[PDB]
């Protein structure tokens, strides 16, 4: 699990909203704390919840050491041994698998950092605000909630019985 | 020996020396083999009613 | 894929650098024996984004500048070996007055070692032209 | 595959030319950011074999 | 052989790494005419 140096002369980009803000109690960072808030979410009859292994804090910290290895490992960690490369040579090695040579990043170093800053705070703008954006996943909760409400709504049936409740006929 | 309850480790902490004129090059490598499982079909039965 | 070729997608076909696998049968089912190269120990540089000569920005064709604290060469990504500056293995484009945090390095090329030698056989020529 | 390198699949990791991703916790669920390059206007020419 | 070719004059960045040269050694052999 790697972390983060305090240092963020990450060569004219931010990564202020994916990297995770101390402040909070929980240590997660800018937009992971709109998609906690747009998601909608023990019973009487045997019907329990079991808690999942992994508590949400933890998996915000794995996150965490997935992003600070590769802003500035590259992707060495991965398959070996960390290493250590300044992010201004990461970009180059990118543009190389795009089959553009690599002049071109530090001939316009200015104009990429300035559009990569521009494009991240647009995310937060457009989840924000259209409610459809995260259809996939309320699909999920509001399947399994609607299948399980309906297994006790079953049990007012009469099935064909003269009563619906077990003691009454008793 | 006697049985214990904790809460787990993400793992071994190991924070990286980030800097803008500091690189690593290997100088040496070794060979692993990693082996693979995979299941690919089951015995077949039939069943007369 | 993994057997009858070579393989790219990382950590696909064995953690790490994939070279190829040998299949082995099994009862009701198939085992791999992936075959993985990982970099061994490692050490620390000192490294650039370019090198400006004679006002031009040069670049590696393939790796990434390297030096030691006292020079500077040109080593493989993932294997150090050190090699003299040259052009055939560096590139120019432009000028070097946009890299930001450019360095300092003279510039090698093969070509002047061959002119070196001939300039310099040139040289004796001319001089033992002077007897007659 | 597209997190810790970079894809080379068209349309694997997100529209256009890739360079790289970014993973974010959600609940139940994750979500990537995936940083496309995509070239801009164009301008014809004459060409030869 | 090959179709839709069409004509054109290559740069050979070399030639001029070893015209020059000669350039200057026929300027030597002129500069040795004089003594
Ligand atoms: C960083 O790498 C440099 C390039 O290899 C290296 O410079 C070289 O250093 C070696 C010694 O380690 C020299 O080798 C010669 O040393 C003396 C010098 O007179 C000779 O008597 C020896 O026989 C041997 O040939 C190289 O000459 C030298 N190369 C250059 C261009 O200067 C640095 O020493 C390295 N620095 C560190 C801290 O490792
Ligand atoms: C790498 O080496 C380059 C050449 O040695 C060097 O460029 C030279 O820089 C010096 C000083 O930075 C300039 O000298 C003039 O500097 C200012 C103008 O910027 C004047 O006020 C001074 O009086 C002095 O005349 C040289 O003109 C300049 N040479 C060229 C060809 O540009 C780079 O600065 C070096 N880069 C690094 C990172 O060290
Ligand atoms: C590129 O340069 C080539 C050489 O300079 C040139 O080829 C020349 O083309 C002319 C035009 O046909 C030939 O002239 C002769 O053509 C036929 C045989 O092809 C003869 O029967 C005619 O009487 C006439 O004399 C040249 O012989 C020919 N030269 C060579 C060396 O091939 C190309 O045409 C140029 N490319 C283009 C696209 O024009
Ligand atoms: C390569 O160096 C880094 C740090 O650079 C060091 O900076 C000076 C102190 C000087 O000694 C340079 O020559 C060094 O290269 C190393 O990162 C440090 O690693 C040690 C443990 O080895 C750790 O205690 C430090 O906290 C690390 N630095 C920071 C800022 O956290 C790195 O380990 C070196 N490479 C190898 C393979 O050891
Ligand atoms: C590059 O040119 C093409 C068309 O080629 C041109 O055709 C003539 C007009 C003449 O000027 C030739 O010498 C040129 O080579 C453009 O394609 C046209 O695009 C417009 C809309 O932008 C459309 O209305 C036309 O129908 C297109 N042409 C055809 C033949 O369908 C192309 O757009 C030009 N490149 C750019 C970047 O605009
Ligand atoms: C890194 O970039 C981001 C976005 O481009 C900057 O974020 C804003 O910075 C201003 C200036 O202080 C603050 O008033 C805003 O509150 C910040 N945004 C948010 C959402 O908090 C950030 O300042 C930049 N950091 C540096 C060091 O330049
Ligand atoms: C690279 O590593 C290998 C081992 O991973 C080294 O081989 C060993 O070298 C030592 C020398 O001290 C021998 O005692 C061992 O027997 C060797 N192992 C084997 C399996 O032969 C090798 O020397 C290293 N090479 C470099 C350049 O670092
Ligand atoms: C690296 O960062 C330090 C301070 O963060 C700065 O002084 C130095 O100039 C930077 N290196 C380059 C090459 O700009
Ligand atoms: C000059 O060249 C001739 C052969 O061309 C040789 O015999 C003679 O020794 C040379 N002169 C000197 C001073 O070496
Ligand atoms: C291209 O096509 C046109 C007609 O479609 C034809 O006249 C011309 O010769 C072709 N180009 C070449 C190089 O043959
Ligand atoms: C011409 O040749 C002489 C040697 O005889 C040399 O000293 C001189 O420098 C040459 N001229 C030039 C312009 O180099």
């Amino acid at each position: 699990i790697y972390k983060t140096p305090p240092i963020k002369d990450f060569g004219g980009f931010n990564f202020s909203q994916i990297l995770p803000d101390p402040s909070k109690p929980s240590k997660r960072s800018f937009i992971e704390d709109l998609l906690f808030n747009k998601v909608t979410l023990q019973k009487f009859n045997g019907l329990t919840v079991l808690p999942p292994l992994l508590t949400d804090e933890m998996i915000a910290q794995y996150t965490s050491a997935l992003l600070a290895g590769t802003i500035t490992s590259g992707w060495t960690f991965g398959a070996g041994a960390a290493l250590q490369i300044p992010f201004a040579m990461q970009m180059a090695y990118r543009f190389n698998g795009i089959g553009v040579t690599q002049n071109v990043l530090y001939e316009n170093q200015k104009l990429i950092a300035n559009q990569f800053n521009s494009a991240i705070g647009k995310i937060q703008d457009s989840l924000s605000s259209t409610p459809s954006a995260l259809g996939k996943l309320q699909d999920v909760v509001n399947q399994n909630a609607q299948a399980l409400n309906t297994l006790v709504k079953q049990l007012s049936s009469n099935f064909g019985a003269i009563s619906s409740v077990l003691n009454d006929i008793l | 020996q006697s049985i214990i309850a904790y809460t787990m480790s993400l793992g071994a902490e190991n924070s990286v020396a980030y800097s803008n004129n500091s690189i690593a090059i290997p100088t040496n490598f070794t060979i692993s083999v990693t082996t693979e499982i995979l299941p690919v079909s089951m015995t077949k039965t039939s069943v007369d009613c | 894929e993994c057997v009858l070729g070579q393989s790219k997608r990382v950590d696909f076909c064995g953690k790490g650098y994939h070279l190829m696998s040998f299949p082995q049968s099994a009862p009701h089912g198939v085992v791999f024996l992936h075959v993985t190269y990982v970099p061994a120990q490692e050490k620390n540089f000192t490294t650039a984004p370019a090198i400006c000569h004679d006002g031009k920005a040069h670049f590696p064709r393939e790796g990434v500048f390297v030096s030691n604290g006292t020079h500077w060469f040109v080593t493989q990504r993932n294997f150090y070996e050190p090699q003299i500056i040259t052009t055939d293995n560096t590139f120019v484009s432009g000028n070097c007055d946009v890299v930001i945090g450019i360095v300092n390095n003279t510039v090698y090329d093969p070509l002047q070692p061959e002119l070196d030698s001939f300039k310099e056989e040139l040289d004796k020529y001319f001089k033992n032209h002077t007897s007659p």
